[PDB]
């Protein structure tokens, strides 16, 4: 009630003055009340107690902002410790959100919440501060210096994007969608370590698009279409890039089921879905494995490779094991199975011959590691009332005696009953995802090389290293998560020319191109 | 039998390997050591002087490359800037 009070004070001395007095007769009287009254009031009543600033603004005061905003913008330095209010209470909400200490937070809540939370600052800003450039400022340095504390910031809003993208379920129009995937952006925009959310984005679009299809068709391109902007295009290519291919995948499988009804040879081709994709954009899992393949997939893959080699020469092919799926027809009714290009081959080993066990699966089968034991455990481990294969020794471990047996567990009336375990979420494992973010780094610390390298040679050279100024600007945002691999890649290159910097002789370089 | 595949639905990776007979920066051959390991230097010992893969999927000596990569720099044979997705044939 404080601000109010003033207000009227402020109003009935400049209308007295105005009228009482001479014309003129403000100028110091409003710079002494000014002077004495918010001078005064503006480092105590903002901060101690009892609905200051930081209360008023917690419970959603949107009038008592907007007074506080119309009466301190008379007063110089008003602004500047409102804004540094503003700002530690914004550090302070985010250190209470982005708290690490504690297993068990949902990454997509997280991003909700922060994206609530940024929407409602940008209405408070919106409604009260008159969209003010120094508020903006301040909640932008904010959001760089609080949201970068954590390394899993951009994996949960790679999550949460994918989340949103997989299906439109919640929006079904395409208003709110285009307005939540504009804060994803703007909330990204203030976001580090961007080179991961880019490798996590496409380890989503892989499995977006090679474990399901019609994902969201047109939303995708809105995807590219977002992409394009945000920084600029850069990495947007890459993405550009990705979908152009998988389009080249779906064309290219339409051209095999014609010419395969062309290389024709046998009939292990009764259903094929066949997926063509480039090593350029979609890594290897983990080591592309050479297992052996069911009698009616080797027809077909021959058919198949048959067909690529003569309508498509120039290029051969590479078998795996680590990525589709299949659907197994099982049969008292014929209830279909699924086995993702997994359970496959246990399945058809089964079939060549019952009463099989680890010392079968993993002695004449070519079968990696570890990974075969998620792929196993998809049918007997962890199972409901869907368990299709069962076992004599039942035990936690595998031994390598344990023969299999399979229950016909009459329960999914559905014939397309599928045992989905594994990949239950993606985030992935420390290590690897740290070795492969490194990987990102050395590329970019090429990419800074080539760059600030050749530039120089044709636009400006430098002293000693000044330059390197600029093609570290350049690469800003994609910079910070490597140590010094640039110093130690720049080194092992001085060899031949078109290049200097010599620590003995850094001098004026030669300008060329 | 008792389980019989209906569907499957593998993906097929590939690699094509452009016209691998010759070098378009140096005019030697893909490999077979290039025109700055026959010319320059008689030894070609212990010279890792291999070929080099763009994303274009077009192929040069790593060597012709690397030396066309000083002046300019976005693939002679299209306009694309031009990668580098592999190291030897
Ligand atoms: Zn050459
Ligand atoms: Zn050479
Ligand atoms: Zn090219």
């Amino acid at each position: 009630v404080y601000i109010k009070k003033v207000e009227a004070r402020i109003n009935e001395e400049i209308e007295r003055v105005m009228h009482c007095l001479d014309k003129s007769t403000e100028e110091p009287i409003v710079k002494v009340v000014e002077r004495e009254l918010i001078s005064k009031h503006m480092k105590t009543i903002v901060e101690m107690e009892n609905s200051g600033l930081v209360h008023m603004l917690k419970n959603g005061k949107t009038e008592d902002l907007g007074c506080m905003y119309k009466l301190f913008s008379r007063v110089p330095n008003g602004l500047k410790t409102m804004c540094e209010c503003m700002s530690s209470y914004l550090r302070e909400q985010g250190k209470a959100l982005v708290s690490e200490e504690g297993e068990g937070k949902n990454p997509v809540d997280y991003i909700q919440g922060l994206l609530d939370l940024k929407s409602r600052f940008d209405r408070f800003l919106l409604e009260s501060f008159n969209n003010d450039r120094l508020f903006k400022q301040t909640i932008a340095g904010d959001f760089e210096y609080f949201l970068n504390l954590n390394s899993r910031s951009p994996e949960y809003l790679s999550l949460f994007i994918d989340d949103k993208l997989k299906k439109g379920v919640k929006g079904l129009t395409e208003q709110e969608v285009e307005t939540i995937l504009d804060k994803a952006m703007v909330l990204f925009r203030f976001m580090q370590e961007k080179d991961v959310f880019e490798r996590y984005y496409k380890q989503h679009l892989a499995r977006r698009l090679l474990t399901n299809k019609s994902v969201s068709d047109d939303s995708e391109k809105n995807m590219i279409s977002k992409l394009k902007t945000e920084c600029g295009c850069q990495f947007t290519s890459k993405l550009e890039g990705m979908f152009r291919d998988m389009s080249i995948s779906n064309t290219t499988m339409d051209e095999f089921r014609q010419h395969l009804q062309a290389t024709g040879v046998s009939l292990g081709g009764v259903d094929l879905t066949v997926r063509v994709l480039t090593t350029g954009y979609w890594p290897t899992q983990s080591a592309t494995p050479k297992c052996n393949i069911p009698p009616a997939p080797r027809h077909a893959f021959e058919i198949f490779r048959r067909f690529y080699l003569a309508k498509h020469s120039g290029r051969q092919l590479t078998l795996q094991h680590h990525m589709g799926s299949a659907d197994l027809n099982a049969t008292t009714r014929k209830h279909i199975l699924q086995v993702s290009t997994f359970q496959m081959t246990i399945l058809m080993l089964f079939n060549n011959r019952e009463k099989y066990t680890f010392e079968e699966i993993q002695q004449e089968t070519d079968i990696p590691e570890r990974e075969l034991v998620r792929a196993l455990q998809s049918l007997a481990c962890g199972k409901p009332t869907q368990r299709v294969l069962t076992k004599e020794p039942k035990s936690k471990e595998i031994e390598n005696g344990h023969i299999f047996t399979v229950n016909d567990q009459f329960t999914s009336k559905l014939h397309r009953v599928k045992i989905q375990t594994v990949a239950a979420k993606q985030g992935e494992s420390d290590p690897e995802r740290k070795e492969t973010r490194q990987k990102v780094d050395d590329d970019r610390k090429h990419e800074i090389e080539a760059a600030i390298v050749r530039i120089m040679k044709s636009r400006k050279k430098m002293q000693h290293n000044v330059l390197v100024a600029e093609v570290t600007q350049q690469l800003k945002a994609r910079f910070l998560p490597s140590p010094v691999v640039i110093k130690k890649r720049i080194e092992g290159l001085i060899e031949r020319e078109y290049l200097a910097r010599t620590p003995e002789d850094r001098k004026v370089y030669t300008y060329v191109a | 039998k008792r389980f019989e595949v209906k569907k499957w639905n593998a993906v097929a990776l590939w690699a094509w390997d452009i016209v691998v007979d010759n070098c378009a920066i140096c005019r030697n051959h893909i490999m077979d050591l290039c025109i700055e390991c026959q010319a320059n230097q008689a030894s070609a010992t212990s010279e890792e002087c291999t070929v080099a893969w763009g994303v274009c999927n077009h192929a040069f000596h790593f060597h012709c490359i690397s030396r066309w990569l000083k002046t300019r720099q976005v693939c002679p044979l299209d306009n694309r800037e031009w990668e580098f997705q592999k190291y030897g044939h």
